[PDB]
């Protein structure tokens, strides 16, 4: 691409201004990670089911840490944030959203569309229409181009752990989504072709394997532990041939770092 | 919300459509002369709609001088309110009144110029405008021409899917789209900007179709029909059919007759067939074609 560079470069700098309150979960007096995981989990359950795109899945959550980052919210309010996040996300990502009555329906009927699309409003004037934000998907695929041959395994595996990584706030709150990427894309060429963290996207990104490293770790220690989680709707989405089975794939024991 | 609303003046309506109605309108406190947008937020009961959702989002990372300005966003309960930077007409106004005289050559190029400062400007930022089209053009008497209607625009840090409902209308429409491409990309908008360039020069639509087809076949017949050597991969794409007729590539100087040879050459390379190799609206900026450019006023017939 001809832009591939300057938009990097621009999404860098979203990244940092589109970025949720690092602690924001113990300034939360109902509402805990655990709370947070179960209503990621169930996000990715329903972009299975309505068939969304990744990137929405993504956006959701961006806007739901946003919004929660200066929110307090109850936990039977909680379902409401996550269900207009999904609805503004698939409005903005998709070609075209599910109807209103879908994320009624999905939340067993849970709360009133009226309070759904009152909840959009809300989350709307607190995020202050800023839904174009950076997401790990987006670097990804930038880092992706940079695949000498272009692996669609690797491709899998790296939205795979991108993906988990979503589930948790700690550690993954404290992380860039440029870095996560940089991490998730590492640790899936390495499990699948034995390559590293590319030359040419140390220059692209200025990001060496030892910058990468704190989020390595933390993204390797997931990934060994994904089997384990208390949340698995991600592990069964990509153990599906559409990700090449990813997910069943047995990751390093130790990283050659 | 509510003061906000309050504090306009409706002067008149400039603008109306599906997605709602745009007045001239009038700041009483400031006397900021604006463009007030009201999308009609009951009329389906869907919530914001994403057009909405879409144009606010990537307009307000856009503060460009050739972009729309958004100024304002005013969200009530049943009302949703844009207030944009007011300018005086639209091109396809503009080239209608022109037609007669011409649009002369020197703003031809300076508005050319100016919509690819925009579209690079755009493009740089990952957003794609997909609804480039002379009506979506505005000007001012000062000589601007600015990017309007981000009602089809999508942010492409992930690929774009192409949609049938959510196109381009016909004669600004890029091959790939036609040709049923998966993923749209940024030649698509430098596409529709060769045509609107075209259209200036000759006071005609450079390929006025009735249909895909049609379309099709008025692109094949100007720029001879691509095959495997011009635009690798043609033949492999969805709505491609081996029966298509083979013309010949019509000479570029009876084309667009009025241009010189540098201005053939920037044509030529917004309208080449393949899309990885179409001109990006950064490399069209340093073109020669532009070595000279100025900033003429039009006359605004108002
Ligand atoms: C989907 N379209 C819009 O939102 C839109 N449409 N128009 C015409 C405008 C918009 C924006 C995005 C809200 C911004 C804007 C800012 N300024 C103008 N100015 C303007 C003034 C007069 C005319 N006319 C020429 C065509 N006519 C005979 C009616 C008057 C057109 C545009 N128009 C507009």
């Amino acid at each position: 691409p001809d832009y591939h560079e300057d938009i990097h470069t621009y999404l860098r700098e979203m990244e940092v201004k589109c970025k949720p309150k690092v602690g924001y979960m113990k300034k939360q007096p109902d509402i805990t990670n655990s709370m947070r995981a179960i209503l990621v989990d169930w996000l990715v359950e329903v972009g299975e089911e309505y068939k969304l795109q990744n990137e929405t899945l993504h956006l959701a959550v961006n806007y739901i840490d946003r919004f929660l980052s200066s929110m307090s919210v109850l936990r039977g309010k909680l379902q409401l944030v996550g269900t207009a996040a999904m609805l503004l996300a698939s409005k903005f990502e998709e070609i075209y959203p599910p109807e209103v009555a879908e994320f009624v329906y999905i939340t067993d009927d849970t709360y009133t569309k009226k309070q759904v699309l009152r909840m959009e409003h809300l989350v709307l004037k607190v995020l202050t229409f800023d839904l174009a934000a950076p997401t790990v998907n987006q670097f990804l695929t930038q880092y992706f181009l940079h695949q000498q041959p272009a692996n669609c395994k690797v491709e899998s595996l790296a939205m795979f752990l991108g993906e988990l990584s979503l589930i948790d706030a700690d550690p993954y709150l404290k992380y860039l989504p440029s870095v996560i990427a940089g991490a998730a894309f590492h640790l899936a060429l390495y499990t699948v072709t034995g390559q590293s963290w590319p030359e040419s996207l140390i220059r692209k990104t200025g990001y060496t394997l030892e910058s990468l490293k704190p989020c390595l770790m933390d993204l390797h220690q997931t990934y060994l532990k994904a089997p384990q989680h208390a949340q698995q709707s991600i592990r069964e989405k990509y153990k599906n041939s559409k990700y090449h089975g990813v997910s069943l794939l047995n990751p390093p024991e130790t990283l050659n770092l | 919300p509510l003061v906000d609303m309050e504090n306009f003046q409706k002067v008149e309506k400039i603008g109306e459509g599906t997605y709602g109605v745009v007045y001239k309108a009038r700041n009483k406190l400031t006397g900021e002369v604006v463009a007030l947008k009201k999308i009609r937020l009951d009329t389906e009961t869907e919530g914001v709609p994403s057009t909405a959702i879409r144009e606010i989002s990537l307009l307000k990372e856009l503060n460009h001088p050739n972009i729309v300005k958004l100024l304002d966003v005013i969200h009530t309960e049943n009302k949703l309110y844009l207030v944009f930077e007011f300018l005086h007409q639209d091109l396809k106004k503009f080239m209608d009144a022109s037609a007669l005289t011409g649009i002369p050559l020197p703003l031809i190029k300076s508005y050319l110029f100016q919509l690819l400062q925009g579209l690079a400007f755009c493009h740089s930022h990952r957003v794609l405008h997909r609804d480039l089209k002379p009506q979506n053009l505005l000007i001012n008497t000062e000589g601007a021409i600015k990017l309007a209607d981000f009602g089809l625009a999508r942010a492409f840090g992930v690929p774009v899917r192409t949609y049938t409902h959510e196109v381009v209308t016909l004669w600004y429409r890029a091959p790939e789209i036609l040709l049923g491409c998966k993923y749209y990309s940024t030649a698509v908008d430098i596409w529709s900007l060769g045509c609107i360039f075209a259209e200036m020069v000759t006071r005609r639509a450079l390929f006025p179709g009735d249909s895909e087809i049609d379309q099709l076949f008025r692109i094949f017949r100007t720029l001879g029909t691509p095959d495997e050597v011009v635009w690798p991969g043609v033949t492999s794409m969805p709505d491609y059919k081996p029966s298509f007729p083979k013309w010949a590539r019509q000479d570029f100087s009876k084309v667009v007759p009025p241009l010189d040879e540098d201005g053939r050459s920037l044509l030529s390379q917004m309208l080449h067939y393949d899309p990885n190799k179409r001109i990006s609206a950064k490399a069209a900026l340093a073109h020669p074609f532009f070595q000279d450019v100025t900033k003429p006023v039009p006359h605004l017939r108002l």
